[PDB]
């Protein structure tokens, strides 16, 4: 189900993973059409007792497809203009599993989000943090640029 | 068994201020323990409600320190594994 999920959420085919999920738990759970909820209800059946190997598990992936989901729904929400849906979102991606380079992504973007809500001083802090965690840091210089020409502030623009 | 704490300065290499005090006296016997009452035996002290015996396990017990660095990573697993693999309250 985990595999199936990952497939469908590159293939963008979300009614119809949330309606496995639905079937997986209770049916009760089908007035529950968010996925970030499904996804923990969603319960991985045993500790996985003593059975031939694999690489990865239910949780294991489990915990990708939170983050992963959640990083997508945070996205989707800032571009689509609703800056305060997304910070849930990209607050979720942060917490539970999140690589770093994952990290670098969700801090460039809560500096949109807050420079979106007209909050220059906390989006600032996210870029700076991107920065230094950063592996990755042309995005973070670019949310710069355009927050200092949302300011006006030329010369700082133009050497970001 | 009387109950002395000492105390010296640091700061100052006179030692000057060896104060001391005797903080009481504890009498102890088998008919004490013979009905609990000082004791800790475990899982039905579960529910830890006198601080006196969270901090006996605090002295008695061997303490062992750790850092954790996960440096490709962020690093959350720990209140899962602490929280739910051990079942800590």
């Amino acid at each position: 189900v985990g595999l199936q999920a990952a497939l469908w959420l590159s293939a963008d085919r979300l009614g119809d993973l949330a309606l496995l999920l639905e079937t997986l738990n209770g049916s009760q759970s089908g007035a529950s059409k968010d996925l970030l909820l499904l996804l923990k209800t969603w319960s991985p059946p045993a500790e996985e007792l003593d059975a031939p190997l694999t690489l990865q598990d239910a949780q294991g992936l489990k915990d990708v497809l939170l983050t992963a989901f959640a990083y997508r729904q945070g996205l989707q929400e800032l571009i689509t203009g609703n800056p305060d849906k997304a910070l849930s979102s990209l607050h979720e991606a942060a917490s539970g599993l999140c690589p770093r380079p994952v990290l670098v992504q969700v801090y460039t973007a809560l500096g949109s989000c807050h420079r979106k809500m007209g909050n220059p001083q906390r989006a600032l802090l996210y870029l700076v943090a991107a920065l230094k965690e950063g592996s990755a840091w042309g995005p973070p210089l670019l949310e710069a640029s355009r927050l200092y020409q949302q300011l006006g502030d030329t010369t700082a623009e133009l050497e970001s | 068994c009387t109950v002395l704490l000492q105390i010296m300065e640091r700061e100052s290499g006179n030692c000057p201020k060896d104060r001391y005090v005797v903080c009481g006296r504890v009498f102890l016997s088998l008919e004490d323990l013979s009905t609990g009452k000082y004791l800790l035996t475990f899982p039905k002290k579960k529910p830890i409600e006198h601080m006196e015996d969270l901090f006996a396990l605090l002295a008695a017990f061997h303490k062992s320190c750790f850092q954790i660095t996960s440096p490709g990573y962020a690093l959350n697993s720990m209140k899962v594994w602490l929280l739910e693999h051990m079942k800590c309250e």
